[PDB]
């Protein structure tokens, strides 16, 4: 995987 | 770069085999690096390089398909949290270190690829953190930060480390 992702 | 991989057998199971199946995991390792459940990880982001991303490793598992996910509880540098950085009496007795050593942990909880996770860290507590400045291995603070409180994103509330509402 590239980057991480956040939610809010 | 190199991937994260399993470290050993996995400590639990969940659901039938086949497309359900769960299988939980307490380390990853990457060369000589290991990363446990519990421990505080900096994550790959997208830009702004000054605000890595930090969070705590709550659990971690491999799913149906070779999916490594990792459940993570994220920090918040002060300058995240909606009162901005403005916001930081209170100000008096805070380290001058505050914007680039302090950390809020929050409730906010997200699953994220295990591949996402660059490298540990380590978020103390604030006495701690300034006895361990006094040495030399933590001399220059190298992937080491301390807790200034909590933050509630849903709110926008902060709260000292007693709890006191800030």
């Amino acid at each position: 995987k590239q980057t991480a992702r956040k939610s809010t | 770069r190199q991937l994260w991989k399993w470290f050993g057998k996995p400590t639990q199971r969940r659901g039938m085999k086949g497309k359900a199946r769960k299988l939980f995991y307490k380390a990853i390792v990457r060369g000589k690096e290991m990363i446990r459940i519990g421990d505080c990880a900096v994550f790959l982001s997208a830009g702004r390089p000054n605000l890595p991303y930090i969070g705590r490793i709550q659990s971690m598992w491999e799913s149906w398909g070779n999916n490594m996910v990792v459940r993570v509880k994220w920090f918040y540098h002060p300058e995240e949290t909606s009162p901005g950085k403005q916001f930081h009496l209170r100000v008096s007795s805070q380290r001058k270190d505050f914007m680039e050593r302090a950390l809020y942990q929050s409730s906010h909880v997200d699953e994220n690829d295990v591949q996402t996770v660059s490298h540990k860290c380590l978020v103390v507590g604030l006495e701690q953190y300034e006895q361990m400045l006094k040495t030399k291995k933590y001399q220059d603070s190298e992937g080491l930060y301390y807790l200034a409180g909590t933050y509630e994103p849903t709110t926008g509330m902060i709260f000292s480390t007693d709890g006191v509402p800030v």
